[PDB]
């Protein structure tokens, strides 16, 4: 057997192990609420008399 | 036989796992089914009576 075939299989193996390992999951999503701006309300026309 | 022995199932299983922590966390965005019609005609020769 070649010995120089297993060195260069385990340094494959173990550096896709290790890439493997490295990533994370991490989020930074925001929440679905609203803003809610200002507002006023508005009269609508009326007719008086007496 | 020793510890260097298990390093192929080891990468197995953090596959397994890598693929699993990947989805559980992605958004979940639904599409908007189009392209939906009534598409599927059907040939043929008549039999065409005769008399």
């Amino acid at each position: 057997p070649n010995d120089e075939a297993t060195i260069k299989a385990l340094d494959n193996v173990i550096k896709q192990i290790e890439a493997l390992s490295v990533i994370v999951n991490r989020s930074e999503k925001a929440d679905d609420a609203q803003i809610l701006g200002p507002n006023t309300y508005k009269q609508l026309l009326e007719h008086l008399f007496s | 036989m020793a510890s260097t022995t298990r390093l192929v199932n080891d990468r197995k299983q953090l596959e397994q796992q890598v693929k699993d922590d990947a989805r559980i966390l992605a958004d979940a965005r639904g599409l908007n089914i189009t392209t939906v019609a009534n598409d599927s005609a059907t040939g043929g020769q008549a039999i065409r009576n005769v008399g």
